């Protein structure tokens, strides 16, 4: 799984 | 039950991550006792940013990105719906 920030 | 949010960009961004699947489809999981397709999830939200005024909660699973469905999805899919507006955002969530 991935994380990505906004 | 799902609900829709607007979230509008400030300095900081919108304030939240997102984290979930790499590929399309697979298993489904019961939320909140209903089935669904794996559903990419908020894993942060930053205290006093743009999704947390706008009611974003840790935990809460995605539907849809600016009205596009995204059950299923990839994670690339909804990151990069995430990013198609320039300074809006309308994300349909589940919370848990």
């Amino acid at each position: 799984s991935l994380e990505s920030c906004f | 039950s799902p609900r829709v949010v607007r979230i509008v960009k400030s300095e900081s961004g919108y304030g939240f991550n997102v984290r979930g699947q790499v590929s399309e489809g697979g298993q489904l999981r019961s939320i909140n006792g209903e089935l669904y397709a794996p559903l990419q999830h908020v894993s942060a939200v930053l205290p006093g940013g743009a999704a947390d005024r706008a009611g974003v909660r840790k935990g809460d699973r995605i539907l849809e990105v600016n009205g596009v469905n995204v059950e299923g999805a990839t994670h690339k899919q909804v990151v990069d719906l995430i990013r198609a507006g320039e300074k809006e955002l309308i994300l349909t969530v589940l919370s848990v």
